[PDB]
């Protein structure tokens, strides 16, 4: 509520630069940290900036404060897919130990792959034991494809992925989805999102 | 050499919850702001306190004070916090900041008391404790000057901006500094505590400024047991001083109290003891003395 | 820690018995600054009693100024009345024309 | 450093909850935070040396407690589902900056007979995909469990991988209508076809689940879903 960061998501394509915003309105205003989070880890500092109108680096990060603004911008030069984080603004308001700091709700940072020959195509996979059990498997498609939540409550389907085949310079996206329901078939258990018309489903 | 201008702030802490910060300002004998803790604007009580300063840079000023006072009250709030519980509330803090300034010749200063002793002065680059001073401030100093940025602008107001501002008020103000206020005398008498003695008393009231001379006189000897007072206030920004001379009863005569200020030119005011002026001026103040010292 | 408080009252005037004058309370040298002044003729409280702003000297005692419109006679009494931490009854200090 | 205690807790409503925090950097100030998605960081109690601690901005709820200078103790005397949170700890010395720990994951749930550890499968490569893009990849299950506590790594003949894995990033409900309800993640491991034909090939997926411990009494007749490792195991296969 008195500081306040901008977009609230925001998704690149690897390899291009990305701006953050962080607007404030602390009185008085001393220091303002950008903090990136990954999910679940803790708070790795990136800068600092003090004087009243500022510019700082730090490798590929470099950020701007204008205090009379009360405004902050954060720049990432060619995204890695490392970057993908929650990057948050700090503002403290002494420059002293008496100072409370103020936090910014964080931005998301996502970094998307660019998948250079989309090959998207629907695999089952069935259970090692002997179950009958079996997933659904969406791979290889383009990363401009988002993949839809739940029409039936009693599917379900996990959120796009990207892995890197190091060794190979390969990487994918994949959205595996299931369910233990009896009329139900990989070939429409992605009903609910933009699937691209060549899609490989290979009929069993 | 001869004006010196204080910026006199009080603080007061009665509770971790009960703060009031109240300043006054002077320049000379002459007051010139006011800003009370209820108050969100500093005020003025000349026509000519904003000095020779622009309204854009009158309230940029104020409104960096604004913001001082509101974070020096959360600032001794934390301080007590984190010396618990060795000082407590309540906690009585004042300032005094400004410039004196001589003939372009300024020397500024930053002082604080703690407790009604002067404990803490701002000097050169930092806050320092001053000889003296107890020991277990020097964590709070520790801490106060951590922060670059306040000293940065404490730098700013006192090596600049003091002197920048106090001459255009001694230019904005001249005709108030150098208005001349012509005392008044009377004169009276009371027992002394020793037996059989008397304690005259020149009374002498409305001069400004405030340089001043009264002597119990015999002809051409000043009278050596004449015992001048301290100087006191009129409403109106004139002074009030009376002298005091102890004499053995029947003594009085030929005595007279004479004043010198720079508002007569030469012509001293004298009042003889005896004379028919003073029975005159005795007889329009006597009283029943009910209540006496 | 405390510090009890001096008390003055004179006339800004010279005293004429009957001819309206102004009476000053003032009051130097307390800690802490929070104090209560009233001014009084013949026991009871004048009620348009104006004040100064409290302020402090070089050696950091308070100090603050009443006065208000009265006129001296033969027998009312005057007197300034004042209030204190420092003090477990308030002092009370009557206007002495000959002081 | 600054070194955080436990690192995931399951607690249950009403019972009293200690998070220490222990900092090696002689600092005499200390400080707590809660993280939520929604705000940022926000204050619980802080502390200026041994002996002190101070009400932040959303204390209630909490006390602290300072006894030393390295520790630094947030105490949850009647726990709240509204307690359920990501715990902060961080010091600092006279200057404006805060050096802080690791977090901390709380959940504070009705019942322990809520807690469920996870059941684990691998489902193995379609021929399909084999035959038409020439690589292979398996897909890890984690069903069924409460809380989501969970790191979930790939071994292929006995060490870790990270190439060609992929894992969710958060897990997804089973049931959407309960608030108890329990999770299910799922991770995939990518390998060329020729690595997978190979039936000397051993893959297996692992998920560490963090629950209860042994001051927790159990009642109930299932196993105690203690803090504990899940596995599934497939080999290579040539036809
Ligand atoms: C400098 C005068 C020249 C200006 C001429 C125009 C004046 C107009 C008039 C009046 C209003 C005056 C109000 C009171 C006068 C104050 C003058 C000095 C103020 C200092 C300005 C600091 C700038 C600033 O922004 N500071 C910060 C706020 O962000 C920071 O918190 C302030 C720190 C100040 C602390 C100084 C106190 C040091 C001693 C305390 C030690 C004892 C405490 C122990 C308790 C356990
Ligand atoms: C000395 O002055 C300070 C500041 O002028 C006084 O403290 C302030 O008192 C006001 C009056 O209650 C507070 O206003 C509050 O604002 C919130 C804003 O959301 C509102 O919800 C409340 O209903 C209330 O009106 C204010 O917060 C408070 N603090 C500051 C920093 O302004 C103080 O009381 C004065 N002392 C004395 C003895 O008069
Ligand atoms: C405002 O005026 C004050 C004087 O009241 C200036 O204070 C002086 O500042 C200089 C540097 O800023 C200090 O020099 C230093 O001295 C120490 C040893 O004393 C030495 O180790 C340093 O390398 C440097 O030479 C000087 O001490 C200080 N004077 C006093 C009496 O403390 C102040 O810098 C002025 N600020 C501005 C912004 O004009
Ligand atoms: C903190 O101290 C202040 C300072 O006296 C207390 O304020 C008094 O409050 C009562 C009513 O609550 C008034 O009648 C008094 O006139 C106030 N005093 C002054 C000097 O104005 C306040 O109550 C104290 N609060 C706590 C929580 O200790």
């Amino acid at each position: 509520t008195q500081v306040e960061q901008s977009p609230q998501s925001l998704v690149v394509r690897q390899g291009e630069n990305s701006v953050l915003q962080c607007n404030y309105s602390v009185t008085p205003d001393n220091h303002l940290r950008w903090f990136k989070q990954d999910t679940g880890k803790g708070l790795v500092s990136l800068t600092v900036l003090v004087d009243q109108k500022d510019k700082t680096s730090n490798g590929r990060y470099s950020a701007t404060l204008d205090k009379d603004a009360k405004h902050s911008t954060l720049h990432i030069t060619a995204t890695l897919l490392d970057d993908t984080a929650t990057y948050i603004c700090v503002v403290g308001d002494r420059g002293s130990a008496l100072g409370r700091l103020h936090f910014g709700a964080g931005t998301q940072l996502i970094v998307i792959p660019d998948i250079q020959n989309p090959d998207p195509a629907v695999y089952q996979l069935r259970d090692s034991k002997s179950s009958d059990k079996s997933v659904c498997l969406f791979t290889d498609f383009d990363s401009q494809t988002n993949v839809s939540q739940s029409k039936d409550s009693d599917v379900y389907i996990t959120d796009k992925c990207v892995l890197d085949m190091r060794s190979m310079d390969f990487k994918s996206n994949s959205a595996v989805a299931w369910s233990n329901k009896s009329d139900f078939a990989c070939a429409n258990a992605f009903n609910n999102s933009i699937i691209p018309e060549d899609t490989f489903f290979p009929s069993p | 050499k001869n004006y010196t201008f204080r910026c006199l702030q009080m603080s007061s802490f009665a509770n971790r919850s009960w703060s009031r910060t109240d300043s006054v300002v002077w320049l000379g004998d002459l007051q010139t702001h006011r800003w009370s803790n209820d108050s969100a604007t500093i005020s003025f009580t000349k026509p000519w306190s904003q000095g020779k300063l622009s309204n854009q840079q009158w309230e940029k000023l104020q409104h960096m004070f604004q913001v001082y006072r509101v974070s020096f009250t959360r600032d001794i709030q934390e301080l007590v916090k984190m010396m618990s519980p060795k000082e407590d509330y309540p906690i009585e803090i004042q300032l005094s900041a400004g410039c004196e300034m001589y003939p372009n010749a300024s020397e500024s200063f930053l002082h604080v008391a703690f407790q009604g002793k002067y404990v803490v002065r701002f000097w050169g680059t930092s806050w320092q404790t001053v000889p003296g001073a107890p020991s277990w401030l020097d964590l709070p100093i520790k801490v106060l000057n951590a922060d670059q940025g306040t000293s940065a602008t404490v730098q700013m107001l006192l090596n600049d901006t003091c002197p920048l501002f106090v001459r255009g008020l001694l230019e904005a103000g001249k005709s108030d500094l150098e208005k001349q206020e012509k005392p008044v005398a009377w004169l009276s008498s009371v027992p002394s505590s020793a037996h059989g003695h008397r304690q005259l008393v020149c009374h002498v009231s409305g001069f400004y400024p405030k340089p001043v001379w009264v002597m119990w006189m015999r002809g051409d000897q000043e009278q050596q047991g004449t015992h001048r007072g301290d100087f006191l206030p009129n409403a109106d920004e004139t002074w009030y001083l009376q002298a005091t001379l102890d004499v053995e009863a029947g003594e009085e005569a030929g005595l007279a109290c004479r004043v010198k200020h720079s508002s007569l030119g030469g012509q001293d005011i004298i009042l003889y003891w005896g004379s028919l002026h003073h029975i005159l001026d005795a007889q329009k103040m006597v009283w029943n003395h009910r209540h006496h010292h | 820690i405390q510090k009890t408080p001096q008390i003055q009252v004179y006339s800004r005037h010279p005293p004429e018995n009957g001819k309206p004058n102004i009476l000053n309370c003032y009051v130097t040298q307390f800690h802490p600054p929070h104090i209560e002044i009233q001014m009084l003729k013949n026991g009871k409280k004048i009620p348009k009693v104006e004040m100064s702003d409290m302020s402090f000297s070089k050696d950091w005692s308070f100090y603050i100024l009443a006065h208000t419109e009265f006129t001296p006679t033969e027998t009312d009494t005057y007197a300034c009345r004042v209030k204190h931490a420092s003090m477990a009854e308030p002092k009370t200090v009557y206007w002495d024309r000959d002081m | 450093a600054v070194t955080q205690s436990p690192r995931n807790k399951v607690a249950v409503t009403g019972g009293k909850v200690t998070l220490s925090c222990n900092q090696t950097n002689n600092h005499n100030n200390m400080y707590w935070y809660r993280q939520d998605t929604g705000h940022g960081l926000r204050l619980i109690h802080y502390s200026y040396g041994a002996g002190s601690t101070e009400k932040g901005d959303i204390p209630d709820g909490y006390k602290a407690s300072r006894p030393s200078q390295e520790n630094f103790s947030l105490i949850l005397e009647l726990a709240t589902p509204s307690q359920t949170s990501v715990y902060f700890c961080a010091s600092g010395d006279e200057g404006y900056t805060q050096y802080f720990g690791p977090g901390t994951r709380l959940l504070v749930l009705e019942d322990l007979k809520n807690v469920f550890p996870p059941e684990v499968a691998v489902f193995e490569p379609s021929e399909a995909e084999i035959s038409h893009t020439q690589k292979a990849t398996l897909v890890c299950l984690a069903t069924g469990f409460y809380p989501d506590h969970v790191e979930l790594s790939w071994w292929v003949n006995g060490k870790e991988v990270h190439s060609g894995v992929c894992t969710d990033p958060q897990p997804l409900k089973e049931q959407p209508a309960l608030n108890d309800s329990r999770y299910a993640l799922s991770s995939r491991l990518r390998v060329s076809a020729t690595f997978w034909q190979n039936p000397r090939n051993h893959f297996r997926c692992q998920v560490q689940f963090y629950g209860l411990s042994e001051n927790d009494e159990w009642t109930q007749d299932r196993a105690k879903p203690v803090t504990q490792i899940v596995s599934a195991e497939a080999w290579g296969r040539a036809d």
